[PDB]
């Protein structure tokens, strides 16, 4: 099974991290450098 | 003797049976249908007429006339009903 | 795809269903994209005000449902990528929830959320 | 052309009896046009009807069949 | 030619490089309901309903033609 | 609502002599309504 | 003559009420007090208007029953001035309605709130229809019946159009009314010399109707489109009237 | 038959009920009037 | 042709001591052809739902019940019924 | 009105 | 009784709009007055529902726009 | 009473889907009785099929004979 | 496809004004044509209504607009 990794960021900023790796997932999944993360967890 | 008197009604059940055969309205038509159709078509016109005798006695004329079959169709709420987007000469 | 991220943060429902969360925007232009033809969701804002709720929390980035022990775990394995929730409180009426089973839909609940 | 000819006091007088109470300068065309497509319409449908019919005139139960297509029966003219 | 111009009533005219996009939003029925709402980069949204149905056909080419953004 | 109200409750009285009131009034006047004598005497209480 | 003040100390009152014409520039929510010998109107901040009982010259209860507004209208034989104008009709009326984009601009409305909101309105209804009455029927013990009100018949109504304005004319007993549609039709029977039914004929579905007054200085009341279903029907109750009424082709 | 023709049946009493209404306050109005000419 | 003569015995028997126009007849023949064509043109619609190849009396009886109004419809099918009995009979 | 042309009977079978 | 549009304007319109859809045709006068009697009844049907939209709209002068409601409503 | 079970935000997301932008408090009583009339027409015809084919049941193509019929 | 009113509520009032001859079953599939039916007609009077509104040049329909309606379409 799949590991799960934690990551420190700015406090009060979760879903704009989201939304922003959704995005550069989205752009850089047809290209060459894909993103091999499944998914990532903001609760 | 004709179908008509058979029938006892007034209505040409023969004429009746051959439009519908010439209309080719079905391959066929019974016996029983024709006669059915010219009994509704001799209601229909005696109650017209009817009614149109009752207007003008009302307006005390000795011939029938569009105006009174006018006023018949008119003051019958099923005629008004039924003849709603007719339209009559004059 | 562009089509099912989000757009704006602000103004935003989640299914019952399949839990896609998206914009208000997108839900009345497409609707629901894991199961459309199963609710009429798209071309008003009226059935998507009916059937999803706001009432929801949880944010996950799907990516690979066909390999992945969320999906597993949430039984969102036969949707497609996209970001979906962890708990949605709500239920469809009962003139919605019975042609779901009737036409050969299954309905669960996916608030997996406890309470108290 | 002849679709002039339809005079302004007939179209005051049709839409008095139906029952209108002042009328607008840019009616009288408008009423013009409507009518002219109408006839067009009702000389179609009994162009078709003489056509099946082989007929060299049009004829009043032509006319009667074209506005019974249309939804206008007419009485008297059968 | 270049742009959309309404008149009379309170008039309004949209270049069409003043536009961001278009939506054929369909009303209600299936038949004339055809809004033809304009949305301009500057953020203020025109609403023309209530058109044909085949006014709609052909304004819909004539945009396919324009090349404008049909959301 | 739709009831009546009785004038006397503004005034002292006690119930059980709101009949007796009513005869006085109507005696006061030398009529023959309770009520409309009522209102005449409290009005005119000369009488 | 002078508002008789109430020296007697009852006096029936009726609230919530808003009064038309608008003696402001927009209208004035206030109450109304039966007096000895007329009606006084004060707005919340102290507009005073009188309207004696003689001088009304008929009265109009129109209950809510299909409608947004519950009015008590008042015919007055002679013009009243307020609001620096003079008029001859009045109204005070309480509504009862909504008006939205569609739904509330939200949505969700479950058995907890339409339902409750739908059995709120009609509570309100009741109650103010009670209440008008209970007014009602405290002004008429009040003034001896020498003022009585009339219920519009409903079912006896007909669409025509007065003003060319397609409402809904109500026959009472004595005076054909109409009073949710502002400005008021008001057609007293006593005065009607008779009535007359233009443009009815077979490939005509609406007719008119012209109102001839015994005083034949004053213009003849025209009203215009009505379906001719309602034609019989209004012949009915003209005959039940006692009124005489003709046709014309034109 | 009268199953199906209660519906016009209950309008044309519906106008009954509304004329003789009508004609009842009306023969009030016309006493009450004349009592008061009488007076 | 026309159905004039039956039109003018219906009324000789309804209202012996009557006329009509000419007028009147020919509005009294459009109404009759209107009515014939309206049963038809039903009684084809019905026949060919049901898939049959022959017009019967319940086809007429249907085509009267949806064309004429109900008080109307259920007098000439009274009508209808008391002819179609004679003839058989 | 029914004159004598048109008392005429009909054809045979 | 009388026709209200003009017999021979209308039997000319009648004839200019037969030659515009085919050449050497010819009517019956039964047909040119049936033709003028339903047309008639149209124009004033239409008047009549033009004059319901007028009314509707809170005027007495009846406008081209009540027209194309009244056809638009109407359904041609 | 069914006329009235038919709840009223129905009406409005019929009216909304199109044009309507804002509504009265007493569409929703008009709105009802029209649905009523159309329905017992609909209805009518559809029974008046029924007992021609004899059958008990209303079926899709007795309505659609009826919706045929009245030209919807 | 779409249905905006509830399939139970629309079966009872079906039901109930279907007393013309009472007792008679109806199929879903026909009572689902009849609410078909009934919200394409809905929505087309809606539409009209919308159009004598703006002809009255007022946002709002009423139920005069939409009794204009249903008097120039003939019902
Ligand atoms: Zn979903």
């Amino acid at each position: 099974d799949p590991n799960l990794w934690t990551v420190k960021c700015k406090i009060g900023e979760e879903r704009a991290t989201a939304i922003s790796l959704m995005r550069k997932f989205i752009a850089y999944q047809f290209t060459d450098t894909p993103l091999q993360i499944k998914s990532v967890v903001a609760p | 003797k004709t179908r008509s008197s058979r029938a006892g009604l007034q209505f040409p059940v023969g004429r009746v049976h051959r439009l519908l055969r010439k209309g080719n309205y079905a391959e066929r038509v019974g016996a029983g249908a024709p006669v059915y159709l010219a009994a509704v078509l001799e209601y229909l016109t005696a109650e017209i007429l009817e009614l149109a005798g009752n207007a003008a006695r009302d307006n005390k004329k000795t011939r029938i006339i569009p105006r009174h079959l006018q006023l018949a169709v008119r003051n019958d709420e099923e005629l008004n009903k039924l003849l709603g987007r007719v339209t009559i000469a004059q | 795809a562009l089509e099912t991220v989000p757009k704006d943060l602000r103004h935003l429902r989640a299914c019952l269903l399949c839990s896609l969360v998206k914009t208000i925007d997108q839900f009345e232009y497409d609707g629901c994209d894991n199961c459309d033809a199963y609710l009429q969701m798209k071309g008003n804002r009226e059935m998507v005000y009916d059937c999803t709720s706001s009432s929801f929390d949880g944010i996950i980035a799907m990516m690979s449902p066909e390999d992945s022990w969320v999906s597993k775990w949430q039984r969102v394995s036969n949707f497609k990528p996209g970001v979906y929730a962890v708990s949605v409180t709500g239920r469809l009426p009962q003139g919605i929830v019975r042609e779901l089973k009737s036409r050969g839909v299954a309905y669960k609940s996916r608030d997996t959320a406890i309470k108290t | 052309d002849n679709i002039q000819g339809i005079t302004k006091p007939a179209i005051r007088r049709l839409a008095r009896r139906g029952g209108v109470k002042r009328i607008s300068g840019l009616i009288y065309e408008e009423t013009r046009g409507v009518l002219k497509v109408f006839l067009e319409n009702v000389i179609r449908d009994a162009v078709t009807y003489t056509e099946h019919a082989k007929r060299k005139t049009v004829t009043a139960m032509d006319v009667v069949y074209a506005l019974k297509r249309q939804g206008r029966t007419l009485y008297g003219f059968g | 030619e270049r742009g959309f111009i309404y008149v009379h009533k309170p008039p309004v005219h949209i270049r069409f490089d003043e536009i961001s996009f278009v939506n054929f939003a369909r009303g209600t029925t299936t038949t004339r309901s055809f809004d033809f709402e304009i949305e301009t980069k500057q953020g203020t949204q025109y609403t023309f309903s209530s058109i044909e149905r085949e006014e709609y056909g052909k304004l819909f080419d004539f945009v396919n033609a324009k090349k404008l953004n049909i959301k | 609502t739709d009831s009546y109200i009785e004038v006397l409750d503004g005034s002292r009285v006690h119930p059980e002599t709101y009949e007796w009131a009513r005869k006085m009034a109507v005696d006061a006047l030398e009529y023959d309504n309770p009520a409309g004598a009522l209102e005449e005497i409290l009005e005119n209480p000369e009488r | 003559d002078s508002l008789v003040i109430n020296l007697n100390r009852s006096n029936p009152k009726l609230k919530d009420l808003y009064i038309r014409p608008n003696i402001a520039q927009k209208r004035m929510q206030g109450s109304l007090e039966a007096h000895v010998n007329g009606f006084r109107f004060t707005s919340v901040r102290g507009d005073k208007v009188d309207i004696l009982y003689n001088n009304i010259k008929h009265a109009l209860f129109q209950p809510c029953d299909g409608e947004m507004i519950i009015v008590l209208h008042f015919h007055l034989k002679n013009a009243i001035m307020f609001g620096k104008k003079r008029h001859t009709d009045v109204q005070f009326y309480t509504e009862v309605g909504e008006i939205t984009t569609d739904l509330g601009k939200h949505q969700h409305m479950h058995d907890r709130d339409d339902l409750y909101a739908e059995q709120m309105e009609r509570e309100m209804r009741h109650k103010l229809k009670t209440a008008f009455k209970n007014f009602i029927e405290k002004v008429e013990a009040l003034t001896k019946e020498e003022l009585e009100f009339e219920v519009p018949f409903r079912d006896l109504g007909f669409n025509g159009a007065p003003y060319r304005s397609t409402c809904l004319l109500q026959p009472t007993s004595s005076a054909l009314v109409n009073a949710t549609e502002w400005p008021p039709f008001v057609v007293t029977l006593d005065e009607v010399e008779l009535i007359h039914f233009e443009r009815v004929q077979f490939h005509l579905k609406n007719f008119d109707m012209v109102i001839v007054y015994k005083d034949y200085s004053k213009k003849v009341t025209m009203i215009n489109a009505i379906p001719v279903a309602s034609l019989d029907p209004i012949k009915e109750w003209l005959n039940s009237c006692d009124l005489k009424y003709t046709e014309g082709v034109q | 038959n009268k199953e199906r023709r209660s519906k016009r049946d209950e309008k044309l009493d519906k106008k009954s009920q509304a004329m003789e209404e009508l004609k009842a306050e009306r023969e009030k109005r016309k006493n009450r009037t004349a009592e008061l000419l009488a007076k | 042709e026309s159905y004039a003569i039956y039109v003018y015995k219906v009324l000789k028997q309804v209202h012996p001591d009557t006329g009509i126009s000419s007028k009147a007849m020919s509005i009294m023949n459009s109404f009759v052809n209107d009515v014939f064509e309206r049963i038809a043109g039903e009684a084809s619609r019905l026949a060919h739902y049901n898939k049959r190849s022959t017009i019967t009396s319940r086809e007429i009886q249907t085509a009267v019940r949806l064309l004429l109004p109900g008080e109307l419809a259920k007098h000439a099918v009274s009508e209808g019924t008391k002819a179609v009995t004679k003839y058989t009979s | 009105n029914p004159s004598e042309d048109d008392y005429e009977e009909e054809e045979e079978d | 009784t009388e026709l209200l549009i003009r017999k021979l304007p209308f039997q000319r319109l009648v004839r200019e709009i037969a030659q515009d859809f085919k050449t050497d045709l010819r009517f019956q006068s039964s047909a040119v007055m049936a033709l003028q009697e339903a047309s008639e009844a149209y124009l004033v049907a239409l008047f009549e529902d033009t004059n319901l939209c007028a009314i509707h709209a809170k005027r007495v002068t009846i406008m081209p726009k009540d027209i194309q409601l009244a056809r638009r409503i109407r359904g041609e």
